[PDB]
């Protein structure tokens, strides 16, 4: 047994984890009370993955709820699917952050830090082969941003050998939520490079991008982004929870994908998105399902990859299918655009299959691909930033903390360090 | 007294051991339980005297979600519930895990169980070992395994059925760094090793046969007809019986090169086979067909230094000599000069078994043909090609470093087979 | 049909034409004045 | 050692030239 | 299993000997309960709770490991099937008792509330700095 | 067969003894009336470790009921389960001590000990094999800790060989209940240190959190603490009244958790404390018992074993588990907090496992850990004591019955040695 | 004519009892009232029960043993379970009060008042037999009356009965896991006894047939009683040649003639061969070689040891069921070929076989499947000196600061027990190791 212990952090954290639970609970056949109720046998013996054992055959998710207010953890505990959670996973504090990364990472957050780890400690041990965790957080907040930067930084030397997946929501270029949140989300980036091994960067307008185009999604809430977030969340974990043909874990995708340990920021995927008018006029074909994760529009990252050149690409599919067709469309989309794939690895692409579809879905296919095209996200949140401190906008809410003025000179040089390595891995011959 | 231990490694090894298995059963009179619904079962089952028949076979897997399906499925009943090992983490793609952390503490138990299948054996011929390249455990532990058989058992010949990397096609990104570096032990740890590909199966399964959109068991049902016709004489009388040890004395002629060919003939499908005679000289014709041989070198490039033949059905010696006498006057087929014969027959009576379900039709006449050429030298060349390519910049060597590995261990396999790939040179002028 | 019937190991054997040894399988047949012992094949 | 084979008995590591 | 019109020995039916599969003990996600049922009753050994279990099904167990597994013999062989006499005591208003009570208690707390009493997990104390309990 | 006379003194004493013999009476069987009731054969086979067979065909406790006041036993005769205990035990006198420690040791508690023994001396020669007494009294009160200890002191003279245990209620550290409270802890320690084969030390604010965190009780009564070290009170000798795999009385536990003959200070606790709603979100198994028996929010001492290296622990269990699975995780527990205990000792978990769980439990256990962060309680009462004597605040209230300050000087000096002697062995 | 008195001492040695007199009451046709319903035995000749049992007057069938506890808490479960009437009531002695894991008490205090009882119990039942052929004593080395009260019985029993053999199935503290943390203290201070009054000692860690029970068996989380019943069927095989037919029996005195080398090395090591389930059974099948061979892996083995770092000395293979001895002949040539299994020098046979042809019995509700064959390898290996290495260890580490000497020296024992005991184990390890040097020289150059 290969479990995860999932780590909600923050108001994205629990809105996409609530989620993230509900299509899991659905995969598997598990009603909002806790038992099993699937038409199938195969949907139980690869449970223990996300779901641990209670009294009377109960099923209770992985799950540790952070948050450094009560407004969101009421919300999700009132919800549907609210009552699956283990009562004492709930862990809030009194005062927030309030949108300050030094709030949730040196003052108020350190208070909190102590017992989400030993729920985090109370959950690991009770693992038999734990394989590693997974954490869930905004990079523009407060608490999801200093808060699970702690928890990362603080449970990656105490188990220093797993599997660390972060599906980090970084700011968006154009649209805007907080003021303040260039300087969150360079100091969060200068430390996701060190206690890190897979992250997967999502921006929110390339969410609505695909709403507003691929789905035609016209009043897109956040509970569709935060389901087009959640389907790759759970297409990456897939093939512990069901046979197929060609299995990957969550190390089999990092041993082929990241080259260089400061190099593990990908762009998420999902191939087989339609409208609800265009339901019954497509063939779900794997010609029909790769042209679509490899077209420009379709990442969840608001970073064009015709911009740069393709480091490694990983693909993930799921249903039941062969492996030709697979193989053929992938060398074929190798050998057409090779002027975006780097010439110092030869066979750029890593290929799973699992034939346990979605339900009402034949086949889907989970991208993702490490790209030199990330920098031009780096260099951005640089350039907004470098707008904002060389004034001393906001200073006086994050010096005023004990924090010294030349932490963000150093992540700033971190952050252009990282800009510069993805230079020069680009045109290398 | 004539007893073949099966070694299958890694999930290619258990995929391909399925359909193995399937065949062996149906083949003789073993049902998919165990029982009888005469004395040809004995290479591949054993005894037990209740009318129980257990086959000689260890699937040993680190991962658990492909060996948990054989224990599940139809076959459950005729396995031994410990002979099917499995661990509890994979190898994750990584040779040096495989190799020197993971495989470590799985070894003694395959160790044991291999001495309790020989403890049974009393003519025990050789073993057969199914692994793949590509992967991490059927290339780390496959060679660490093949590396503690020699020292468990000395000089018995240990027979290897190999899927080499293609190079069009692949499934993985880190794929030369574990092929490097397992030829680097299976050189002196393998008196013989079959070389197959996965795109070569893929065009005889597109052209010979008519399946398009063919999965892997397709594939699977063509390597264990293949290997049923190597073991063939040993279980039913012929004309010309071979031997295991009968092999490699007409087949390798020098230690440093021992990777023949492997081609079956009448790969037909049924509607196929009922318009085309299937005589000798119409199957030994396809053998020598550059476009139907299994791995994606061609004879054309290279000479052949050596050919065994294996029939199957009523073939008279007649029709034998008069079509390899064809073979020998056309000169598109060229031999080295050093070897004036070039030719091993061998003839079995028992025609060749159909799986119900299967592509394959029934047949009276089948050859399957075992032959070096020099022609496999390009494909050391190229992966050759790619490792010094990758190796140049250092592209993935951290996740070997960190796993039990030095920096020096790929200089020196590299070295190794810069010495194996100009030693074909030596040997074809 | 699947359950077809336990018989008891009694009926069916015993009508026919000589002795029939057990430990030692022969087979003496008595005619009048004549005798022609044969065994196991 | 130097480029090519010399005179000499000794392993040919041929990427190495020696 | 123990269910077969053609093996019915004197009005019960009996398993035969031919249907049992050695794969089934090593098979724990199989055979297994999903839900049960409550009783809206005190604890206690009642006629509506259906896994109730007195002194008299322990002892029975011990009577029937010790009779044999309850063998039925026939002409012409030696055991043919399985009495269904050992397998009656387990084979079957009330709710459900999977539904969360958490949902209808108190609602949960923050840290520093629970901390009213003795302090954990303090930032500024001795044990923050050692070695954590795993 | 194995006698315990329970000897309680004080108002602690009285409130936690009239629910001690109540979980004891549920537990084998015994209507208020004192008969039995109960509906197996395991609840008679050794009920003579607590009760007496007398007239009637029922079974009187073996309780002597000490008090210089008798305002709580008023309470006590008037509950549900008041009516059991003989009146002849009830002894009592006419004036209270008023929290002072002199008064119940020397002036008040002169003039009953007298009657107490003579009851004690009864009801300890009414025995086949009498194998020792328990004292259930408080460090803070004034017939407690002068009284329990003048009759551990009075009853250690009559019968040395013999096993004392003392469930005392310590003081708690942020908020006490008596001003002169630790100059009766300092006097009372100075006896259970030289007195006292096994002492329990239990702190009323850590059944303060046990009651607010884990059962989330939003209004406890003292009824709920004392149904608590109740608990853990029987849990200790359950193993004398029923059979089991591994069998432990209370010498056993003597001889492995008192490696030197001045280190017996334990921190008791209750595996399955589960709160209402938490009850159906996890299960009763051997490893869901033992993470709760070793965490820092269960001990009954308000130390957590972080601050000191663990010298020897019990782990007494009770149900239908497996011995394999106990065993592992005791060796579990020890292999992964490796720096938490003491590296001269290979061994440092003591496991005894009994057959009758309690009524309505699958399983249960009962945590005493001999730790070196007890250490800290005596360092924090020793310097309050300093903190007192100093300016000599209350001194005149011990003085006037003709006490010397040697006394409270040599009551330091004990804490303070005994404090320096735990600190040895914490490298 | 045949007679064993088996003593069983402590609450390891009563509940290993439990299993073994319940195997014994079910190998000879013996229902727990005590009756014999039928004379004839399917193996046996009419007599073959008194090994272990004795007629009275009333046709009724007395074991030959005597339960001894300083407790009564495990014995009154006796003298109320199912076997209640089999036993006399005086046959299960009891006392007040327990050592309480001190081997001082049981040795010294409680132990000297109790212990007439029991002799004068063991002379009675001696006086019966008139063909003794030996004691089986049942303790554990990690406790108090296993450990102090078995050591003054076998002192008394040793001056009392003279040179008559004697065997203890002792139980040895494991690597790892432990119940008691004195027990070192015990174990240590125990091991003059089973050295000098004692014939041949068999050594028995929980550990190991925890890993045997979880391994070989499909029994995840054991308790005490599945270790119990293999204890009581290896010793059902040590003694089924004094009851039983068989081509080849051995005797009690030919075991220690042909396993004992030097009378200070007296600690074979015990396995058990067919410890199958009947579920993996059905798939293999118990050929004597198969069961040969797996009676000489390290993971078979009943304590935490590795045979392969040692080298045998002596061995003793007891075989049952249809073993025929061209079977057991093949087996033992086919084992001296390999490699791994290394004999010393000055033994060059190393074998003593024994073949009975009774199948073992199993029990209602038992672990292990039943069989056609059964090998019990009773050898002596100096691969057992890597226990009380590591015994010595931790008896060093608790006396180095001197931890609970107090409990000892204060209850009758003289402090200096614990340096003696200490020094006689290190006179042992180097006995043990001067008896595996190769008496041959190392080449040259
Ligand atoms: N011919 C054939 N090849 C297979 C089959 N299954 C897997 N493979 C080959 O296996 C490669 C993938 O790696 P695996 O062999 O599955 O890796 P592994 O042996 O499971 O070891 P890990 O990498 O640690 O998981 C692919 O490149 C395939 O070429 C099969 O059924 N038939
Ligand atoms: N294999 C096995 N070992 C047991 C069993 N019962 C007890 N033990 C072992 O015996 C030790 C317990 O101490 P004991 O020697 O039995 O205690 P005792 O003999 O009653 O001596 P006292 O307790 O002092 O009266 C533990 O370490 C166990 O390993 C049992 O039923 N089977
Ligand atoms: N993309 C996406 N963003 C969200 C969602 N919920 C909140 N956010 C974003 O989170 C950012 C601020 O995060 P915040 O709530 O302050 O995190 P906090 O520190 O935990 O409070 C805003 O830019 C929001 O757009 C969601 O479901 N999807
Ligand atoms: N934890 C706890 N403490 C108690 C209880 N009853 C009394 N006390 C304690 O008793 C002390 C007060 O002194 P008290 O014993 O009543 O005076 P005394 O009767 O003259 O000895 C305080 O330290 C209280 O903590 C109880 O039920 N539980
Ligand atoms: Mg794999
Ligand atoms: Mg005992």
């Amino acid at each position: 047994m290969r479990e995860i212990v999932h780590l909600q952090a923050g108001q994205c954290g629990n809105q996409i984890g609530a989620k993230f639970w509900e299509v899991i609970s659905d995969e598997h056949g598990i009603d909002p009370t806790g038992t099993y109720h699937g038409d199938s046998d195969l949907q139980l013996e690869r449970i223990n993955v996300y779901y641990n054992e209670a009294t009377g055959g109960k099923y209770v998710p992985r799950a540790v709820l952070v948050d450094l207010e009560p407004g969101t953890m009421d919300s999700v505990r009132s919800g549907p699917f609210g009552q699956i959670f283990r009562p004492d996973n709930f862990v809030f504090g009194q005062s927030g952050a309030g949108n300050n990364w030094a709030k949730g990472h040196y003052t108020e957050g350190a208070e909190l830090v102590d017992s989400v780890l030993d729920v985090v400690r109370k959950e690991a041990e009770s693992c038999d082969c734990l394989q590693g965790f997974q954490l869930t957080h905004s990079l523009g907040g407060g608490t999801g941003s200093g808060m699970g930067t702690l928890l990362i930084s603080k449970i990656r030397e105490e188990y220093p050998d797993r599997i660390m997946n972060t599906f980090s929501v970084v700011p968006s270029p154009k649209v805007s939520d907080t003021v303040v949140e260039p300087y969150n989300a360079t100091l969060s980036v200068h430390q996701l490079v060190e206690n890190t091994d897979e992250t997967y960067c999502i921006d929110n307008e390339a969410l609505y991008d695909i709403c507003f185009r691929t789905l035609k999604l016209t009043t897109p809430t956040y509970g569709d982004l935060n389901h087009l977030v959640s389907a790759t969340m759970s297409g990456v974990t897939t093939c512990l929870r069901f046979p197929g043909q060609l299995n990957a874990d969550l190390r089999k995708l990092a041993v082929n994908m990241v080259p260089f340990p400061r190099l593990h920021f990908f762009m998420p995927g999902f191939a087989p998105l339609t409208s609800r008018g265009s339901q019954q006029y497509r063939a779900l074909t794997v010609p029909e399902l790769t042209q679509q994760m490899f077209d420009a529009k379709n990442m969840m990252a608001a970073c064009d990859p015709r911009h740069g050149r393709y480091l490694t690409v990983a693909a993930v599919f799921r249903g039941r299918m062969s492996m030709k067709e697979v193989d053929e469309q992938m060398l074929n989309v190798q050998n057409k655009n090779s002027s975006y794939f780097v010439e110092w690895i030869p066979n750029n692409v890593k290929t799973a299959v699992c034939d346990i579809p979605p339900r009402g879905l034949k086949m889907s296919a989970t991208f993702i691909g490490n790209s030199t095209a990330i920098q031009e996200l780096f260099k951005r949140i640089s350039e907004q930033f470098t707008a904002m401190f060389r004034r001393k906008a906001f200073l006086h809410w994050y010096t005023g903390e004990g924090m010294d003025e030349m932490e963000f000179t150093e992540a700033e040089s971190n952050m252009n360090d990282l800009v510069s390595e993805y230079q020069q891995y680009q045109d290398a011959t | 007294m004539r007893e073949c231990i099966s070694i299958h490694v890694g999930q290619a090894g258990v995929q391909i051991g399925n359909a193995c298995w399937e065949l062996y059963c149906l083949e003789h009179g073993i049902q998919p339980d165990g029982q009888m619904p005469d004395d040809s079962f004995n290479t591949f089952f054993s005894e037990t005297g209740a009318g129980k028949h257990v086959p000689r076979a260890v699937f040993v897997d680190l991962e658990p979600t492909v060996v948990d399906e054989v224990r599940t499925g139809t076959y459950r009943q005729l396995f031994h519930p410990e002979q099917l090992i499995t661990g509890k983490e994979d190898a994750a793609n990584n040779y040096a895990r495989g190799h020197y952390t993971i495989g470590k503490e799985i070894v003694d138990l395959v160790l044991d169980r291999i001495r309790k299948l020989a403890d049974l054996c009393t003519g025990l011929q050789g073993f057969l070992i199914f692994h793949s390249f590509g992967g991490g455990t059927g290339s780390g532990f496959a060679s660490l395994l093949m590396e503690r058989l020699s020292v468990d058992y000395g000089k018995k010949s240990k027979l290897e059925f190999a899927i080499y990397p293609a190079p069009q096609v692949s499934t993985a990104v880190v794929e030369p760094y574990n092929s490097i570096l397992t030829t680097h032990t299976t050189l002196e740890h393998s008196d013989c090793a079959f070389m197959v590909d996965n795109e070569a199966i893929y065009d005889i399964c597109r052209r010979n046969l008519d399946i398009e959109r063919p999965t892997y068991t397709n594939l699977n049902r063509l390597i264990g007809q293949i290997v049923s016709s190597i073991t063939a004489s040993l279980r039913f009388d012929g004309a010309l019986n071979v031997d295991l040890t009968e092999f490699q004395t007409n087949l390798v002629p020098y230690p440093r090169i021992h990777f023949p060919l492997a081609t079956y003939a009448p790969v037909i499908s049924a509607e196929k086979a009922y318009h085309e005679q299937l005589s000798v000289a119409e199957i030994t014709n396809a053998c020598f067909e550059p476009a139907n041989q299994m791995v994606k070198c061609d004879p054309r490039h290279g000479k052949y230094m050596a050919c065994c033949m294996l029939y199957r059905g009523d073939v008279v010696p007649k029709d034998v000599n008069a079509a390899i006498a064809t073979i020998k006057t056309k000169r598109t087929i060229q031999f080295v000069d050093w070897c004036p014969t070039g030719f091993k027959v061998g003839i079995n009576y028992q025609p060749p078994t159909v799986v119900p379900g299967g592509d394959l039709a029934k047949v009276q006449r089948a050859v399957c043909m075992l032959s070096n050429t020099t022609a496999i030298a390009e494909a050391w060349a190229r992966l050759d090609h790619k490792l010094d390519l990758m190796y140049a910049k250092r592209a993935f060597v951290h996740w070997y470093v960190g796993e039990g590995m030095e920096e020096g261990e790929f200089s020196e396999a590299r070295e190794d087979l810069a010495a194996l790939e100009k030693d074909y040179e030596e040997v074809g002028v | 049909t699947p359950r077809c019937g336990c018989v008891d190991p009694l009926p069916g054997r015993l009508p026919f034409q000589g002795y029939e040894s057990a430990c030692s399988g022969r087979h003496y047949c008595l005619r009048g004045m004549d005798y022609c012992v044969s065994g196991p094949p | 050692t130097m480029e090519k084979p010399p005179p000499g008995e000794g392993v040919t590591l041929w990427k190495s030239k020696m | 299993d123990f269910d077969n019109a053609y093996f019915t020995l004197l009005g019960v039916p009996n398993k035969p000997l031919q249907c049992l599969d050695i794969t089934e003990t090593g098979q724990r996600l199989r055979n297994r309960y999903h839900e049960g049922k409550l009783a809206p009753i005190a604890p206690g050994i009642n006629r509506v709770d259906w896994p109730c279990f007195t002194r008299a099904i322990e002892d029975w167990s011990r009577f029937v490991s010790s009779a044999g597994e309850f063998k039925l013999p026939c002409a012409s062989k030696k055991v043919e099937s399985f009495s269904g006499y050992a397998v009656r005591y387990l084979k079957p208003f009330c709710l459900n008792q999977n539904p969360s009570l958490d949902r209808y208690g108190q609602k949960p707390l923050p840290f520093d509330s629970l901390n009213a009493f003795r302090r954990f997990g303090s930032n500024y104390s001795r044990v923050n700095y050692l070695t954590p309990w795993h």
